[PDB]
């Protein structure tokens, strides 16, 4: 069972209504009335919201509600609080019995204005491709919400091997930054004319090229 | 109703390792368990389930041949017996309850066999979790590369530079500049895991591209692990 | 007196079982309810079917008390019912003098 398809970011003011997707199949999110939600703040253990689709556990504020319609799956926030703010998992039962979770998204509630971000991206050094080795380093910073999309490209063609990325965290300024890695031999780095890091904010995409005859 | 897990640590590639997870507060012989798993900063990742009575498991695709769970009511403990361990089975792993009860029909509450619960679809109940970490490093120091400012790195009359701080183990590195003089406009980021086993992180700075040519710019690195201290000059590279 | 009857009876649902290798449509694996607490509280229970769409047996176990009319009967086999944990959808056919209590019906 693939992963459960969830949005990676969402955010509204305080007072907001927000809704979240999880998208499966006909063998797990359409096949059964079994779909939970996961809240999880930093440090902490993850804390159900909403299980069977609708239903809410004791303790948890009606603010909070699920619904289903086909192989989607929606929980949906009301009167949105900056204590709302956090992760979000759905989970699914499937017909073999097994779970699955969905790849989880950012609730933001909106504390200052929405910002883009600024990449850099510097190439290997040439003290590192003298050891052997060569590191691509996409640095992403100064963006608010606290959410991106990173993608690698050689030439026009994606890379998805060798790829590491840290997710989002505060800078002194209260915005956030992150950091995208793509790591290659120096004889891979030399194989291609250029290589591109792609990032997405709220919709909108920059990109940054290097290439190693430069 | 509380979860403890233990038994967790840093481990070889290809080895094996038992956690444990001992229950308390609740009827731990009549419920399900389960094992979920989450890499850090990375989404959760379900693992296994057993029922009440041990006589079934389902596990998920990922992990299995690898990870597999057990039980042993008598001690009400819960076991993830994991073998051949790789570098991205590296996570923070969570016991945890699946709600459960009786199933309602004609005045009546059914049960499974040996009066054990039909499961009702979501986790109630969570341990902390215990991080393992899968690496054939042995305490290693950092190498230190710059991320020299060209023009490249330079808009709106500011340069971004830094320093690639590179393959070690284990966490933490810290990171200054200019032996502290500089302050404003740092950011040094969180590490990432490589799949050789080995961290990196990268730390940067933005100043003046009008100071480019004069002021001197110096990444200190410090790893206590293995004692090691490197000054790393970062200068603008010309075309 | 007169002689009535009693068969007290349960559904069980079966599918193909799993005898040292794995599934046989030969033998069958079959699940019931088995009142464990009177009014309260039911578990599940199997039994093995082997003979040389949907497939259900219904188990039934009869027997016999002597007494004058029907309404005697009837006491006399609903405490026999409850001291034994038999529990579900009771009849009486006067032409045959027997009475069926059975567990689970809904199955079928
Ligand atoms: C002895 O007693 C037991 C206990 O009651 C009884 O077991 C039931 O047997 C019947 C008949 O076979 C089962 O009915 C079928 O159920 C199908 C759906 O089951 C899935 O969905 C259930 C409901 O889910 C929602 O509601 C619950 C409760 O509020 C909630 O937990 C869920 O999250 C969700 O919100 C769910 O209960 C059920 O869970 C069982 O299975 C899961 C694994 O999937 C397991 O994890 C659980 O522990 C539990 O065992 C399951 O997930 C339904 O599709 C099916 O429909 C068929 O028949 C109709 C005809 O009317 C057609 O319309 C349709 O096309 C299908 O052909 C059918 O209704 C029922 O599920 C059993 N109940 C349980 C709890 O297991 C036995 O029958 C009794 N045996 C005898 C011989 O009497
Ligand atoms: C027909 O359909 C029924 C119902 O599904 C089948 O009955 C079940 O079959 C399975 C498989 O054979 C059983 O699961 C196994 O259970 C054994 C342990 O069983 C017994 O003996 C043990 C040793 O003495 C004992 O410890 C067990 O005690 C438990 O149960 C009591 C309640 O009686 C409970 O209080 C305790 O806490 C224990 O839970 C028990 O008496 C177990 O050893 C098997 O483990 C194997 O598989 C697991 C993974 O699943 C693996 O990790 C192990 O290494 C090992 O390989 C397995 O769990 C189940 O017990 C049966 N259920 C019932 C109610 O009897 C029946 O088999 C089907 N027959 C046919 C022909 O199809």
């Amino acid at each position: 069972q693939s992963a459960l398809t969830q949005p990676a970011s969402v955010s509204g003011s305080p007072g907001q209504s927000i809704t979240i997707s999880c998208q499966g199949t006909s063998n797990d999110v359409g096949g059964y009335e079994s779909v939970s939600w996961y809240q999880q703040h930093p440090g902490k253990a993850p804390k159900v919201v909403i299980y069977d689709v609708s239903k809410r556990p004791s303790g948890v504020s009606n603010r909070f509600s699920g619904s289903k319609s086909g192989n989607t799956a929606s929980l949906t926030i009301s009167g949105l609080q900056a204590e709302d703010e956090g992760d979000y998992y759905c989970k699914s039962l499937t017909s073999t019995r097994r779970r699955v979770f969905g790849t989880g998204t950012k609730l933001t509630v909106l504390g200052q204005p929405k910002a883009a971000p600024s990449v850099t991206l510097f190439p290997p050094s040439s003290e590192e491709l003298q050891a052997n080795k060569a590191t691509l380093v996409c640095l992403i910073s100064d963006f608010y919400p606290g959410a991106v999309t990173v993608a690698w490209k050689a030439d026009s063609s994606p890379v998805k091997a060798g790829v590491e990325t840290t997710t989002p965290s505060k800078q002194s300024n209260n915005k956030y930054a992150a950091s995208s890695y793509l790591s290659l031999t120096p004889e891979q780095w030399k194989s291609h004319k250029s290589y591109s890091c792609q990032v997405t904010h709220e919709g909108s995409t920059v990109e940054k090229t290097v290439a190693p005859t430069e | 109703q509380r979860l403890v897990e233990s038994g967790g640590g840093v481990v070889q590639p290809g080895s094996s390792l038992r956690l444990s997870c001992a229950a308390s507060g609740f009827d731990f012989s009549r419920q399900g368990m389960h094992w979920v798993r989450q890499a850090p900063g990375q989404g959760l990742e379900w693992v296994a389930f057993i029922k009440y009575d041990g006589s079934e498991k389902y596990h998920a695709d990922s992990v299995w041949g690898r990870l597999s769970i057990s039980r042993d009511n008598s001690k009400d403990t819960l076991y993830l017996q994991m073998n051949s361990l790789r570098v991205e089975d590296t996570a923070t792993y969570f016991c945890v309850r699946e709600a459960g009860g009786p199933d309602y029909r004609n005045g009546y509450n059914y049960y499974d066999f040996y009066d054990g619960y039909y499961n009702y679809h979501y986790m109630d109940v969570w341990g902390k979790g215990t991080t393992v970490t899968v690496s054939s490093a042995s305490t290693k120091g950092p190498s230190v590369f710059p991320l020299a400012p060209s023009s490249k790195s330079t808009s709106g009359g500011t340069a971004a530079l830094g320093c690639l701080v590179k393959d070690y183990f284990p966490e933490p590195v810290t990171v200054s500049w200019n032996s502290g003089a500089l302050t404003s406009g740092v950011h040094t980021f969180p590490a990432v895991l490589q799949s050789s086993g080995l961290y990196s992180l990268s730390s940067v700075v933005t100043v003046p591209s009008s100071s480019l040519g004069t002021q001197t710019y110096i990444c200190n690195v410090n790893h206590k692990p293995s004692n090691t201290k490197v000054d790393k000059k970062v200068e603008p590279k010309s075309c | 007196m007169t002689t009535f009857k009693l068969a007290a009876c349960v559904t069980l649902r079966c599918t193909n079982a799993t005898i040292n290798g794995s599934l046989t449509e030969e033998v069958k694996n079959c699940s019931f309810n088995i009142t464990t607490e009177l009014r309260d509280k039911k578990q599940k229970a199997y039994a093995l079917f082997y003979r040389p769409s949907e497939y259900i047996l219904i188990n039934c176990q009869t027997t016999t008390t002597e007494a004058v009319d029907a309404a005697t009967a009837a006491k006399v086999f609903k405490q026999y019912a409850n001291d034994n944990g038999i529990d579900g959808e009771w009849t009486y056919d006067d032409a045959t003098k027997t009475f069926t209590v059975t567990e689970g019906l809904e199955v079928l």
